[PDB]
């Protein structure tokens, strides 16, 4: 008859305080300590039915682990104390657990039992710490498939989705190959997603570790005019479409024509590309630290940006956005299994 | 209904004693119940001496020799005259042959006019033939043997040529008149009985019941030598057992003859039958009656300390060669010169007699049965469990059964046998070798484990030594229905005990159990001697690896093994056959052990179900007559649950050796987790797997594993007939189902998904009691719980309409799913069709006990059906007399329905009458066949004070209704209720099931004005996850069955049809409407709208949105609203209204009954096994009615209260003035009083009247139920005896019994008092003066008696209350005593703790002085009431008295007392003092 979710409350892990985190492009997050992981999973039910896993759709909506990760079975075990176990069962839904620990906004979280009257369990926070243990005690490491029948999907982009289904068609037993445009791997995670939300180092490891297992990453190739689609059907089997969606929409009105506006997903591009290269010492990038910033928009590339602006120490920056502030607790049409629409005060 | 006999000790022979048996037929005639006409003989007959004075009158011509050198047959016959003299023929020449001459025939005058048209209808030509024997035959056992030998061969020649007779009786010493009669018509239709000279020693008698109303004559009794009482529930296993022995008896009185007489039972006959062919097989092959009855029904040896050392070794030998017929037996046999009576071991039966000085003897069920001198009577008893009551007439003496069971065990030396012949398998100490694989998890896949499995059910047995509990019973689907690939065990449903036979508590009564198993080959049963117990024995049929091991390398000649691998490719059936050819040779070659092994399996070759192969290879050995000659052992991955191990000894196993479970157990030990060792953790999982079958035995009353292992216990769901025929033999299988290639696919899938598996190295997560994404389906899912709960939130339709359709459609989840309308009808408007108002008054809550809810939950519910105007029912929990009066604001939280189940717990005068149904929860779909444990911690003080209990307190609610122990007792406590509350309307609550219709139909006849079907699928608050899972059946097959056969028996039109268990969408009810309910009952679903969201954390009382716990932190989270429930149910009846519309039905009792509205979905046919499934069974409609339109009337008028007591004490009773009345009373009497009481609660309430207001005297006997629900203010007084059930439920009043002024006998070595009193009862005091029986006090909560002796089983679930013993107590005293205190007089104060339970009571001495002047106080009413002679003594000796008295209390209750009292002394208010007291012994 556990009662942790009675006699036990939400905490955090250590972070940085917020002054002085705008000096260095680093973690913003830390994972929990041993006790405190142990605390914060005891307060997980066990839950019938778990909420926390359904991985759909709500009202437009995402609610659960679209994965369906096992997320009371490695809280039981995080509790107990069995870290590889835990690891062995996360791994066997979630191939990338690292990045989704600290980059996951955590609809699980926002739908669950425990959500209804009182905080939910850091169910995002409990990943992170697994796999960091395990990533630390070096548990990870590559499966090498014994078995390999040549056959080849010549994969193209090496998004999230695109590292998914490589992986899982070398395990298969497939030779397959990933076209990337832009020098170093990893899609939206190595460029869009900010160095502070996720370092490039984790992701870079994560790639040594694909290519070990054999996927062969080819980078530096748009494959339209360097690679045609009728020599890629001819030397392979099958294709892929793994593009992502990069394509942004504009506003079609007059005044946004003066030199001074630029793409955020091209600015946040040039500046880690230009902090992995040489620091943001080559001056290849848009520097506004002098200079007052408007991003208009909200979401994760409006939050990116203006972490990269005030890194950036610009004078002044400030977010602009049409839909109406969140309050500060659910409505009477938004209740749990919904996604919670409330104010979050996230970084940046 | 019962059974009766009048004899003369000496042998002598008149007419009167046929004349009172007669007439103590007609006075047991009112247990009966009522048909569809009164003067249709529901069964009767009458067993009698042969009546040679009677014969020589009436013949004139046939030359009759002396007594015992001729016999008399008696013969019914078809009306049609040519196969009658056929069969005449036929017979004379088969007496010719014998050598036996042919005296003459006799034709029996019949008095057709006098009977029913039914049984007119059915008469039969009754003649008889007499025989002569041969002046060879020196002893009439042989000519006895003879004519058995004649009538076995006549029956074989009538069944192999299709005629139909029947030998009612054939013998030189007995003759049977018996058939479709009542008690009047016997004696109008057997003119004979008329005649004066009509002499015999004694007369046996018995009436029926006829559950159904289509019986026959042959199945009525008195059988050919014994009546029979009760009923079998090992009658399949005893069946097949019989059958194996036949082909290897051989027996030297017979001779030859045994190839003559080789079927020895019959297989259409009913249970008494094949029991008295049984017996009279045993006894004409050399035994005696006496030891063939305790042969048959022996006394329980294992774990009975009260037994003789030459009595234990008796019936330990003779266990190795005879099953038990268990279950409720009252059997009274008789060969002529000897009679014997004997109970069933547990006794659930009654059973008194009376001797008289004149040497006569009146034994019956009842005991007001005729009327007699007291100055005449001479002994007045019972017959005890365990012992015989045995006279013989040749003899003149009643022979003790003491005397008797020492010469029978002392004949032989059973006890130096058993020593000297018993083999010992002692395994080697060096020889341990912990297995493992290396392909654990390969295997474990193969066999379908799971993490959820392991995690939830093996982990959890070593944790806590018994099987998980669980919530929420199954919502997901049959296997037959299941896309998933599904284990032959799930198809596979355990069966229980709801009526005809009571559920055992195995726990409480561990001294009537036993797991004794026997391996090896049986002796010659007939001639026994001491290789019959050469053979190995266990206490436990779960075999460890070491134990596997040293049977296998026991090598011993005479013990010898063969391992048969039981794997298949392609062809299951030839593997099948490649297993019976193994195991014929090894039978051939001497082995007397068959170990089925899965093992050395591989991706090429699959393991047969172990369920499969178990039951062919024993049905092929039953038929070959080889299985006696062997043992079965089974070492199979696919065994890891307590259902799994339950179906394979059913089916046939004796021993199961779970090698995968250790391994997996091991591997736990290994990786770090499950700390305890491999040693423990086998040796626990063995003890929690026996306890777990023994619950499941105990579920259908079986006390055995002995019988349970031949008997069939399991109901196939999905299973086609041919191979249940094949394999399965007796199973039941309504709808057929799937294939022997379909079964060998599914398993030859889940072997090849296994074996490959190449991308993980874990198990997948189960979805067995958790709803994972992407696992087998739920019900009731996340997106269903959000849907309804937001749709109920709006108060909106469109939400409503999508939660519908994604319960109803997208998947098949109940058999009701594959059915779709048709769909060519004339569709009306929505204005044409009765009101979503009168529509949801057919609807209920249905039952949730106040103590697995909360106070908020149950008064919402409550709250919502009075404002709709349905019905809310109050579980097994009681009520709060508060919620009887509505609140200023309009709303009601009383319950229009109040359950009644085995605890009793809040049941009162008030209680009853404030209601306008009381339902009898005879079973629920999750726990049918069990019980339940509140323990103390779980027992808060809120709701201890309204189960009237002690707070911190354990409560234990028994499985079985201590009343119910039959059909007659059910209409018994029917015609109680009934007069507790003239103005309810009483229902019966059951479980889908097998021959629930007929279960159905006799409880119409037992006049239940409802009857509701559960599903299986029906939720629980607490249960064992095995018994949630693979127990009940669909509600769907159930409801059919009831429907057409309460219309082909005529009585559907009596009956209110009620059904529950996943009821969630109109839809649902319109299929319920369809198939026959109307009535509809919704439990889980109004949980979800309050906030429920299926946690199954019920049973943890950690529910987060505060519905099912009670602990105030979690409460303060209930947001529940009676609103939401108001717009599920009307949402509901708008969807059955639109359905309505549809097919064209203007109202409710229109559309009830209309099957051929409905057809087979073409995804039904689609689906690859749901395909091959028979509908049509649910699918009939037989010509008749389909509504319920009679009143059920009952017999309230005609009663002595409303006769003699009412219109004397209705005024008494307004004015508030003393009364005191008195009357004589017989046993046709059965409440007496129970009426009065309901009035007086009525008009006053709990605080009734003043004590001794109303007085009611009654001199005589008195029948079932006296003093029923008495509240304060009453006082009965009873000049005479009572019958079973005095003092059922009181809710205060005095009852005295005293003995009859003429009967000048010792009272305390007398019986007065029927066997089970004062269950349930609340408060009030008793005194009664003599001897009880069985089941005393049983469930007493504040009621303070003095007794002079009691019976066994004495103060078994006491919870509060005083109970003093002026006298001998019987074994198994305070068993489940949980409250109350026993004050117990006796001399040898250590028998007396050998006899209680000592497993949670202690014993001390009467040293308080209050405590002293109270049982002084006592014992001085008692005497000054009663004029009792043992209490003047012991008030004269007082000093000794209180050093002689023995104190019997429970621990816990004595310590809550004790700290209340300290609380108290310290200045604490009571409610602050109790909470504290509360919380200190319970943190
Ligand atoms: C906290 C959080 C923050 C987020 N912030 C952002 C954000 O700032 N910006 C954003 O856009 N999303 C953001 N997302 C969303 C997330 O980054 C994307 O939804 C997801 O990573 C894209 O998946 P993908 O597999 O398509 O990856 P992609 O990176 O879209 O995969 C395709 C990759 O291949 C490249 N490519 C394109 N065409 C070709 C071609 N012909 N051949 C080869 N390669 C090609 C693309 O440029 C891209 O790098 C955020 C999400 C979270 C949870
Ligand atoms: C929490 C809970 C407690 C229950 N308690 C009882 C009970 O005490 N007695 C009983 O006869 N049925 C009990 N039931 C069963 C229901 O009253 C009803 O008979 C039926 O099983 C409900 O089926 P459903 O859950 O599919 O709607 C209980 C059900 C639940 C969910
Ligand atoms: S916290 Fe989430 S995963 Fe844990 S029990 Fe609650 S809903 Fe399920
Ligand atoms: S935080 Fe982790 S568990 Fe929760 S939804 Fe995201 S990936 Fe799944
Ligand atoms: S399943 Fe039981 S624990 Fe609560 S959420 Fe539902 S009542």
């Amino acid at each position: 008859k556990p009662t942790g979710f009675m006699e036990i409350k939400r905490e955090k892990p250590a972070e940085r305080d917020p002054l002085t985190r705008l000096k260095d492009w680093k973690e913003y997050s830390a994972p929990f300590s041993e006790e405190a992981s142990k605390r914060q999973g005891a307060r997980c039910m066990d839950c019938g039915t778990p909420f926390c896993q359904i991985g759909a759709d709500i009202n437009g909506f995402t609610s659960g682990c679209p994965i369906y990760n096992l997320i009371p079975e490695w809280n039981g075990l995080v509790y107990r104390g069995r870290w590889k176990e835990a690891l062995e069962r996360l791994l066997k839904t979630n191939n990338f657990p690292e990045f989704t620990g600290r980059v996951c906004p955590a609809p699980c979280e926002g739908s669950c039992t425990l959500a209804i009257s009182d905080p939910a369990v850091s169910i995002k926070n409990i990943e992170r710490t697994i796999i960091d243990k395990g990533f630390e005690n070096g548990w990870i490491q590559p499966r090498i498939p014994k078995k390999r029948t040549g056959k080849k999907v010549a994969i193209v982009g090496s998004g999230p989705a695109g590292l998914a289904s490589a992986d899982q068609l070398n395990q298969a037993g497939h030779s397959v190959t990933v076209f990337e445009r832009a020098d170093r791997a990893g899609g939206l995670l190595t460029y869009g997603i900010p160095n502070m939300k996720l370092e490039k180092g984790i992701v870079e490891r994560r790639i040594k570790l694909l290519t070990q297992e054999g996927i062969d990453f080819v980078t530096n190739t748009e494959i339209g005019v360097d690679i045609t689609a009728d020599e890629l059907k001819e030397q392979f089997d099958a294709v892929i479409l793994c593009t992502g969606a990069q394509k942004q929409r504009d506003l079609l009105i007059e005044g946004r024509d003066s030199k001074g506006v630029h793409y955020a997903m091209d600015y946040l591009t040039l500046a880690t590309k230009s902090y992995l290269d040489s620091n943001f010492k080559d001056k290849q990038f848009i520097d506004a630290k002098g200079k007052d910033v408007i991003v208009i928009g909200g979401g994760d590339t409006g939050a990116d940006c203006v972490a990269t602006a005030l890194r950036q120490k610009a004078k002044s920056v400030h977010q602009f956005g049409k839909h109406p502030k969140l309050p500060p607790a659910r409505t009477n049409d938004n209740m749990w299994p919904e996604q919670p629409h409330v104010f979050t005060l996230e970084y940046a | 209904c019962g059974i009766g006999l009048y004899a003369h000790l000496k042998g002598k022979q008149t007419h009167d004693i046929v004349k009172q048996g007669l007439k103590m037929l007609c006075q047991l005639d009112h247990r009966g119940g009522q048909g569809s006409d009164p003067d249709t003989g529901d069964g009767a007959g009458l067993l009698v001496q042969i009546p040679d004075a009677f014969f020589r009158k009436e013949c004139k011509n046939i030359n009759l020799p002396e007594k015992e050198r001729y016999g008399v047959g008696m013969v019914f016959f078809s009306q049609k005259e040519d196969e009658r003299k056929k069969i005449e023929k036929q017979i004379n020449a088969l007496i010719e042959q014998e050598g036996q001459v042919v005296l003459g025939w006799r034709t029996v005058p019949v008095n057709v006019g006098k009977i029913g048209t039914v049984a007119q209808k059915s008469c039969p030509f009754v003649r008889q033939v007499f025989i002569g024997a041969s002046s060879d035959l020196k002893d009439n056992l042989s000519f006895e043997r003879k004519l058995y030998v004649i009538r076995k061969q006549a029956e074989n020649w009538g069944v192999t040529e299709g005629l139909d007779f029947y030998f009612a009786s054939l013998s030189s010493q007995t003759i049977v008149y018996k058939g479709l009669l009542t008690p009047e018509q016997v004696d109008a239709f057997y003119s004979d009985l008329q005649d004066e000279a009509f002499v015999s020693a004694f007369a046996l008698v018995h009436s029926r019941f006829s559950t159904n109303t289509f019986p026959t004559w042959e199945r009525a009794h008195p059988n050919r030598y014994l009546v029979h009482n009760g009923e079998i529930n090992t009658l399949r296993g005893n069946i097949n057992w019989m059958r194996a022995r036949e082909q290897q008896f051989v027996s030297e009185s017979f001779g030859e003859d045994l190839n003559k007489i080789l079927p020895i039972l019959n297989a259409d006959g009913s249970d008494s039958s094949i029991l008295d062919n049984a017996f009279e097989f045993f006894v004409m092959a050399g035994r005696k009656p006496a030891h063939t009855a305790m042969m048959l029904i022996p006394e329980p040896w294992t774990e009975n300390t009260h037994m003789s050392k030459e009595k234990r070794a008796f019936y330990e030998y003779h266990s190795s060669l005879m099953e038990p017929w268990d279950g409720p037996t009252a059997i009274s046999f008789t060969d002529g010169k000897q009679i014997g009576a004997i109970l069933d071991r547990n006794g659930l039966r009654p059973a008194r007699y009376y001797v008289t000085k004149d040497d006569y003897i009146i034994f019956s069920s009842e005991v007001g049965v005729i009327e007699v001198e007291q100055e005449n009577v001479l002994y007045k008893n019972r017959l005890e469990p365990g012992k015989m009551l045995l006279i013989d007439l040749e003899e003149g003496r009643i022979i003790s059964d003491e005397e008797v069971k020492t010469q029978i065990a002392t004949e032989y030396p059973y006890q130096k046998w058993l020593e000297e012949e018993l083999v010992q398998v002692n395994p080697d100490p060096e020889s341990r070798e912990e297995e493992q694989f290396s392909d654990l998890l390969t295997r474990q896949k193969a066999f379908g484990y799971t993490y959820e499995d392991i995690q939830k059910y093996l982990i959890p047995v070593i944790k806590e030594g018994k099987d998980p509990l669980g919530s929420m019973g199954n919502d997901a689907p049959l296997a037959v229905l299941s896309d998933r690939a599904q284990s032959l065990f799930n198809y596979f449903k355990q069966l229980f005990a709801q009526v005809t036979n009571p559920p055992i508590d195995a726990i409480r009564e561990q001294l009537v159990t036993s797991t004794m198993t026997w391996l090896g080959a049986e002796g010659d049963l007939l001639h026994p001697s001491e290789r019959n117990v050469r053979r190995i024995k266990l206490y436990t049929p779960v075999l460890s690896n070491e134990q596997f091991y040293a049977l296998k390398t026991i090598v011993h000649p005479d013990l010898k093994s063969q391992k048969i691998d039981v794997l298949f490719s392609e062809d299951l059936e030839r593997g099948l056959k490649d297993m019976f050819t193994q195991a014929e040779k090894a039978i051939s070659q001497g082995v007397s052990l068959l170990i089925l092994s899965d093992k050395k399996m591989n991706e090429r070759l699959t393991p047969i179900p172990p369920l499969l192969a178990v039951s062919a290879l024993h049905q092929h050995l039953i038929r070959k007559g080889l299985r006696t000659k062997v043992s079965i052992i089974v070492e199979s991955g696919e065994a890891r649950e307590v259902h799994h191990f339950a179906a394979l000894i059913g089916y046939g196993a004796d021993a199961i050796n779970p090698y995968l479970a250790y391994a997996t157990y091991k591997q736990e030990i290994d990786e770090g987790r499950l700390d305890i060792s491999y040693e423990e953790a086998v040796s626990k999982y063995g003890k929690s797997i026996t306890e777990g079958v023994v619950k499941v035995m105990s579920k259908m009353g079986i006390s055995t594993v002995q019988s349970y292992r031949g008997a069939q216990i399991f109901e196939a769901v999905g299973i086609s007939r041919d191979v249940i025929d094949r394999y399965f033999s007796g199973t039941a299988s309504q709808l057929g189902g799937i294939d022997l290639q379909t079964i060998a696919e599914e398993a030859q899938r889940r072997h090849r998904e296994a074996y490959q598996d190449d991308y993980s190295k874990t198990l997948e997560p189960g979805s067995d009691f958790q709803w994972r994404n992407g696992g087998e389906h739920h019900a009731f899912n996340p997106k269903t719980i959000h849907t309804l709960q937001w749709a109920c939130r709006r108060n909106d339709y469109n939400l409503f309409k999508q939660y519908t359709k994604a319960a109803d459609e997208e998947r098949i989840g109940f058999l009701r799913n594959l059915f779709a309308f048709d769909g060519n009808r004339k569709p009306l408007k929505l204005e044409e069709v009765e009101s979503a108002e009168s529509i949801v008054k057919r609807f209920k809550t249905g039952a949730m006990s106040f103590g697995s809810l909360s106070k908020e939950a149950h008064e919402a519910l409550a709250i919502a059906m009075n404002r709709l105007g349905g019905k809310s029912n109050s579980g097994e929990g009681g009520e709060d007399p508060k919620r009887f009066v509505p609140d200023e604001n309009g709303d009601d939280r009383r319950s229009a329905i109040k359950q009644i189940a085995s605890g009793r717990f809040g049941v009162k005068s008030h209680y009853l009458v404030n209601a306008d149904e009381l339902q009898i929860k005879m079973a629920q779909g999750a726990k049918p066949g069990e019980g339940g444990q509140l323990p103390g911690n779980k027992v808060y003080p809120w709701v201890a004070d309204v189960r009237g209990s002690t707070p911190g307190v354990g409560l234990i609610s028994p499985p079985p209704h201590h009343d119910i122990y039959s059909i007659e007792d059910l209409a018994q406590l029917i015609h109680d209720l009934k007069n507790a509350n003239r103005d309810a309307r009483i229902s019966v609550k059951l479980v889908s099931k097998a021959g629930v219709g007929t279960i159905a139909a006799g409880v119409a006849k037992a006049t239940a004005d409802v009857i509701v079907i559960s599903g299986y699928d029906g939720g629980t608050g607490a249960s064992p996850k095995t018994s949630i899972k693979h127990t009940g059946l669909p509600w769907e097959l159930g409801l059919a069955e009831a429907h057409q056969t309460l219309m082909l028996n005529g009585l559907r039109d009596r009956v209110v049809l009620e059904t529950d268990g996943k009821l969630m969408t109109g839809r649902d009810v319109v299929m319920a409407a369809l198939l026959g309910a109307e009535e509809f009952g919704f439990a889980t679903a109004p949980l979800v709208v309050l906030g429920c969201v299926m946690m199954r954390a019920c049973h943890l009382d950690t529910c987060p949105v505060g519905v099912a716990t009670q602990n105030p932190e979690l409460r303060k989270k209930f947001m529940g609203d009676p609103d939401h429930i108001v717009n599920y149910m009307l949402f509901i009846a708008e969807e059955v209204r639109e359905y309505m519309a549809a097919l064209g039905f203007k109202t409710f009792d229109e559309m009830i009954g209309r099957t051929d509205v409905l057809h087979v979905s073409e995804r039904a046919k689609e689906h690859w096994k749901a395909s091959q499934l028979d509908l049509s069974t649910l699918l009939y409609q037989p010509e008749g009615v389909r509504t319920f339109q009679s009143p059920q009337n009952h017999k309230i008028d005609q009663s002595l209260d409303i006769t003699t007591i009412l219109p004397a004490v209705q005024e008494a009773i307004e004015s508030g003035k003393e009364a005191d009345i008195s009357i004589e009373i017989n046993n046709t009497n059965r409440v007496a009083g129970t009426i009065t009481g309901s009035e007086i609660s009525k008009r006053y309430g709990e605080e009734g009247l003043p004590e001794d207001t109303i007085k009611l005297h009654f001199t005589g006997s008195a029948g079932q139920s006296f003093g029923a629900f008495v509240p304060k203010g009453m006082t009965l007084y009873l000049d005479g005896d009572s019958n079973d059930y005095v003092g059922k439920g009181l809710s205060g009043g005095k009852i005295i019994v005293k003995s009859s002024e003429g009967f000048n006998s010792a009272s305390d070595d007398n019986v007065i008092i029927g066997n089970v009193a004062f269950y349930g009862a609340t408060s009030g005091e008793a005194y009664i003066n003599g001897r009880a029986g069985e089941r005393f006090a049983v469930r007493n909560s504040g009621v303070n008696v003095v007794v002079e002796g009691i019976g066994d089983h004495g103060c078994e679930y006491m919870t509060g209350g005083s109970v003093v013993v002026l006298g001998d107590v019987g074994k198994n005293f305070a068993a489940g005593m949980s409250g109350g205190i026993a004050y117990v007089l006796t001399e040898d104060v250590k028998a007396f703790k050998r006899k209680c339970n000592l497993e949670m009571i202690l014993f001390e001495s009467l040293e308080d002085e209050k405590e002293i002047q109270q049982i002084k106080a006592m014992l001085e009413r008692h005497t000054a009431y009663t004029n009792s002679q043992k209490a003047e003594d012991l008030l004269d000796q007082w000093e000794d008295s209180v050093k002689k008295f023995v104190k019997v209390i429970p621990k816990n209750y004595k310590q809550m007392l004790a700290s209340i009292e300290e609380q108290k002394a310290a200045g604490l208010s009571d409610e602050e003092a109790i909470m504290f007291a509360f919380e200190a012994n319970t943190k």
